[PDB]
RNA sequence: CCGACUUACCAACCCGAUGCAAACUGCGAAUACCGGAGAAUGUUAUCACGGGAGACACACGGCGGGUGCUAACGUCCGUC
RNA sequence: UCCUCCUAAAGAGUAACGGAGGAGCACGAAGGUUGGCUAAUCCUGGUCGGACAUCAGGAGGUUAGUGCAAUGGCAUAAGCCAGCUUGACUGCGAGCGUGACGGCGCGAGCAGGUGCGAAAGCAGGUCAUAGUGAUCCGGUGGUUCUGAAUGGAAGGGCCAUC
RNA sequence: CGUCGUAGUCCGGAUUGGAGUCUGCAACUCGACUCCAUGAAGUCGGAAUCGCUAGUAAUCGUGGAUCAGAAUGCCACGGUG
RNA sequence: UGCCUGGCGGCCGUAGCGCGGUGGUCCCACCUGACCCCAUGCCGAACUCAGAAGUGAAACGCCGUAGCGCCGAUGGUAGUGUGGGGUCUCCCCAUGCGAGAGUAGGGAACUGCCAGGCAU
RNA sequence: CGCGGGGUGGAGCAGCCUGGUAGCUCGUCGGGCUCAUAACCCGAAGGUCGUCGGUUCAAAUCCGGCCCCCGCAACCA
RNA sequence: CGCGGGGUGGAGCAGCCUGGUAGCUCGUCGGGCUCAUAACCCGAAGGUCGUCGGUUCAAAUCCGGCCCCCGCAACCA
């Protein structure tokens, strides 16, 4: 492997939002601070709301009845 | 016609030269290489001398 | 008017086209015309068979071709001699080829077919003859 | 009528052929391709032509997986 | 994909080999074993045939397929070709690169009697 | 290496339980990841390739390789042999854990994320998406960067089929659907 | 904005078919060119050298090119 | 003058005014000995990128490429990258077709070599073929050949050059 | 008094989408006001050129009439200068 | 003496493409580490070296298939002189000479050396 | 009949000098000013380089056919 | 093949005259002003001072290597 003309590559401590720090190796060494990660993304919950059509029908009900 | 002609006389002191031609227009550097001249009949290095 | 998009080069030699022929048997059509003897198609004789046999078969049917004027000849202008190098292109042709089937003929009877093939006689200067495709 | 060119033909083509004797030196054939190749006991120049290095009554043959025509030699 | 790539990549050598009518010291490694032979300058016969599928080399070398037991092999091969009477041969690499296993038992081969 | 780990652990387990193949190894594998930039101002700038490929080096565990204009093109203005296209190719444990910063950084830093779409197989397993920023990966800097490149992670695999490859990715919690 | 349906229209392209050559030969030639092992034949018709020549302006019967008009007591033509 | 093809009778060559396209070289790296790779084309997907820039599977193998106009060659590939190099050295040698000749298109091998590789093997410039032109003399530099009485040196003389 | 510093900025609210009050019987052709957000151009402006000498150009506001309500408007009054 | 497996000669598509099945004793490569000898115009990807946890997915090898490309039938065939002619833009008489075109008909190979597992 | 040139916004010309750079003016659209119009000045838009093909990565630009015109030559008894 | 003149912002013209120094007409724009294209002035941008090297605190100057144009007696095998 080169290990010149490749910049510095080692573990480190990275954390995110849910606590989890991942002991992987990156590029830069010291330690990163994240957002979201794959655990506490909605992606399994909030897709669904994300849609947030809603009802023609059930908004003039609910908004006033004949 | 642009490729002018340069006459490559060695550096042994003995006047046997070659002849080639070089392009001032495109590579200007000096044509320095290692080359044999067959008096001595050994190699040295050819410097380019011009046509004259 | 059958003529080519484009040819492999401006001009060709004159050419030769003699002994036996290889379009003996009839490929597309019911009725065909022979030509036994040796001789030459031009491209406005073509397409004026073609024409007549539209005429006479009242769009009924259909017509096929397999010799094609790609070969632009090179005759000579009158009044130029041998010499000047070779002569200028001036039209195209395709050659006879004993046993090809030239125009063909199908949806319409006999009768009607051996009359356009004689009518081909009549607008072509070339030997004829009645065909038919074969059985294998 | 501009158009009227050719080569001064270079007379290419197989020279001394096999059945014929090769003098010392004396090439096989000389052509612009490499038609016929250097099998056993052949070599080749620079310029697409090729010398036989031995002697004797040559020998023709077709061989190589590309179907390729090479000259051989015989023991003359 | 490695023997044919292997194959056509040594295609020119063994070809110049068998058309210059030299006699070649062959070779073809593997991971795991290898083959060693001399072999006749047109190829329609071998000399010798020594490799670590042999009983006696195979059980005097801990591991089969490695530079140890290919120099080993050159050292045995080579000995043997002295003993036959083997002296001139012109190398073929068979389409690998001159250096690893090949290099190791080239260099043992020169030393027990073939020179090259 | 942990998505090593697991692949050589509990996904072989998993597409076992899944394929029942006889053979063992007969599932299919990934073994590459490719990440592109296409940049057409390295004819009007050099130094911007330079700095761009720079950044790329910084972003990949390794420096990119410049590759030449295959064909010249006049519609795009570009000049035959001169470098137009860039690219990293990874392996092994680089593929793991760099795959694995993928997943657990970029997809959540995607701006305006809505799944990604399940027929990027390239017709037979190749999984081909891709993101319009930079900023989106946690060592290119947002402060330092000028200009904002774009890439899109296209990830070979050795399926037989575009459906065992879902099935592969699906196993792994890939996040398609 | 993705669009729903059909329409005596054209044809990529593959199959069931048609092809083609001065400038293509996945075919193959013949007399023979080149040759290498023989019956007889041939007043040596082959080679080397030395003395001197003509012509560098051959036509018609049996062949394939341009030609030309698939003309000619036609031509540059290669030819018995 | 000099170049790519059929013509011209399956060796050869064969016409001007028998169809089409050109040069008066260039690369000291587009090279060679030695280390590597093998096209073109189309479908699929993707932020850019569109039919085609780039990336990722698949279908064919010389239909790609030749440094040019192009033919014939070329996978071992002269087609596509590069360490050492300047064989893009030099003094000689038995030998074919055109051949009036001139010689050109063609050299096993002697040698000092250099350059290269561990070594086989070589390098005999580059895929060959367009890039070319007579004597004499003179401008020319490396070479004691004669030496207009003797010792020397001069003009006209060999390598390479217009 | 706290914060901002020559940029498309808390300049600028423009174009626009998710929801109310009134008036009007009846807000859509052909009402405003409002909560949220979208967050443009515009960096004093071109040719040529208008109204202003003193409470004067301007600029910050009030009222009126129009009118059920729907103006920057037209007309009176004031702050500053 | 025989199958499988490898190192090389005889044919160089009757060998070559395709589809239906088989091998891990010996055996190939996939494969564990690649800190090493050694490599990248990025990655031990490729090559490779210290090993054999597993492996037959791709590959290699073998049988079946005449579904393709190929071989060539036999009749038949133009043309080459040669002497004869005409219906002389081209066709025919006595022969030597003789292509192709394809077709009814075959072939997936066949063959050899050395050795490893396997048993006389 | 052959040798040259040319065909490029609504119009007239370059860029044809050996290929990548859409240039000049008139003109039309929106203006200011004008008693109104013109002039004047200030803001915009407008092109497959005659055409059909070839070389070239790419052309107006190098090459061949087609259309017209400008020219010349289109001959000697 | 040699000498000499020279390569000055966008152009041409001042400074190479034996080191210590970017000026002139126009070219563009901005500013005053005339209705103003026009004039006069002020300012701003525009210069490896053909290219590299050598002496040096001091370059364009002094010289050497390379390129571009021209004026030159000469011969053009
Ligand atoms: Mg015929
Ligand atoms: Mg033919
Ligand atoms: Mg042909
Ligand atoms: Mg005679
Ligand atoms: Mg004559
Ligand atoms: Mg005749
Ligand atoms: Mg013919
Ligand atoms: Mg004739
Ligand atoms: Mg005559
Ligand atoms: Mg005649
Ligand atoms: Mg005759
Ligand atoms: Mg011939
Ligand atoms: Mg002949
Ligand atoms: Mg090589
Ligand atoms: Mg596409
Ligand atoms: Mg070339
Ligand atoms: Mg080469
Ligand atoms: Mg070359
Ligand atoms: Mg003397
Ligand atoms: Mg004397
Ligand atoms: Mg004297
Ligand atoms: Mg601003
Ligand atoms: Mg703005
Ligand atoms: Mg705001
Ligand atoms: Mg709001
Ligand atoms: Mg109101
Ligand atoms: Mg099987
Ligand atoms: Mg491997
Ligand atoms: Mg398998
Ligand atoms: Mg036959
Ligand atoms: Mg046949
Ligand atoms: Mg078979
Ligand atoms: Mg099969
Ligand atoms: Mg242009
Ligand atoms: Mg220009
Ligand atoms: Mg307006
Ligand atoms: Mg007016
Ligand atoms: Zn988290």
């Amino acid at each position: 492997m080169k290990k010149d003309i490749h910049p510095k590559y080692e573990e480190i401590t990275a954390s995110c939002s849910c606590g989890n720090v991942m002991k992987i190796r990156s590029t830069v060494g010291h330690d990163l601070n994240l957002d979201v990660c794959s655990k506490c993304h909605p992606f399994f919950t909030g897709k669904q709301r994300d849609v947030a059509t809603g009802g023609r029908v059930d908004r003039f009900n609910k908004r006033f009845n004949i | 016609g642009i490729r002018e002609k340069i006459k490559l006389v060695s550096s042994a002191g003995t006047g046997h030269f070659y002849t080639t031609t070089k392009n001032k227009r495109t590579k200007p550097e000096k044509l320095e290489l290692k080359k044999f001249d067959p008096v001595v009949r050994q190699h040295v290095i050819y410097k380019e001398a011009k046509i004259k | 008017m059958l003529q080519p998009k484009r040819t492999k080069f401006r001009k060709m030699h004159k050419g030769r086209n003699r002994g036996l022929a290889q379009g003996t048997d009839v490929s597309f059509g019911s009725f065909g015309l022979k030509a036994v003897g040796r001789g030459r198609l031009t491209a406005r004789q073509i397409e004026a068979a073609r024409r007549a046999m539209t005429r006479a078969v009242k769009r009924q049917g259909k017509i096929w071709i397999r010799v094609f004027p790609d070969k632009p000849i090179t005759e000579k202008p009158l009044a130029v001699r041998m010499g000047k190098g070779k002569g200028n292109v001036e039209y195209w042709v395709a050659l006879i080829q004993p046993g090809k089937v030239l125009y063909e003929m199908d949806g319409v009877p006999e009768e009607l077919a051996r009359e356009a093939f004689k009518l081909a006689a009549a607008k072509l200067p070339i030997k004829t003859t009645f065909v038919t495709k074969t059985v294998m | 009528t501009r158009n009227g060119r050719d080569s001064e033909a270079k007379r290419l083509g197989v020279k001394r052929f096999g059945g014929e004797s090769v003098l010392a030196g004396s090439i096989i054939v000389r052509q612009r391709g490499t038609k016929f190749h250097a099998g056993a006991n052949v070599g080749c120049g620079r310029d697409h032509t090729l010398f036989a290095k031995a002697d004797g009554k040559v020998k023709f043959e077709v061989k190589g997986p590309k179907n390729r025509k090479f000259i051989s030699i015989e023991a003359e | 994909d490695k023997k044919s790539a292997r194959i056509r990549r040594a295609t020119r050598a063994r070809r110049k080999l068998q058309e210059l009518g030299a006699t070649r010291l062959v070779v073809h490694r593997t991971p795991r074993h290898i083959y060693a032979q001399v072999i006749a300058p047109n190829g329609s016969e071998v000399l010798v045939a020594a490799s670590t599928v042999e009983k006696a080399i195979a059980e005097q070398l801990k591991y089969t397929g490695n530079k140890d037991a290919a120099a080993a092999v050159g050292k045995a091969v080579a000995e043997r070709a002295l003993e036959k009477g083997i002296k001139d041969v012109s190398f073929d690499r068979s389409g690998f690169q001159y250096h690893g296993r090949v290099q190791a038992l080239a260099d043992a081969a020169r030393e027990a009697g073939l020179q090259f | 290496a942990k998505l090593h780990d697991y692949y050589k652990d509990e996904v072989v387990k998993k597409l076992m339980t899944e394929f029942n193949y006889n053979s063992v190894m007969q599932v299919p594998r990934v073994e590459k990841i490719t990440l592109n930039m296409g940049v057409g101002e390295a004819i009007a700038d050099k130094k911007l390739l330079d700095n761009a490929a720079a950044d790329l080096a910084a972003i990949s565990g390794q420096k990119p390789l410049i590759t030449k204009a295959r064909k010249s093109v006049a519609g795009f203005k570009i000049r035959q042999g001169y470098p137009i296209g860039c690219k990293v190719t990874l392996r092994g444990e680089r593929m793991w854990e760099f795959f694995e910063r993928l997943i657990t950084i970029a997809v959540p830093r995607i701006r305006d994320f809505r799944g990604l779409s399940a027929k990027s197989f390239d017709g037979r397993g190749n999984y081909s998406m891709g993101v319009r920023e930079q900023i989106i990966f946690p060592e290119i800097d947002y402060d330092k960067v000028d200009r904002v490149r774009g890439l899109d992670i296209t990830i070979t695999t050795t399926a037989k089929s575009d459906e065992e490859g879902r099935a592969l990715l699906a196993a792994f919690d890939f996040p398609f659907r």
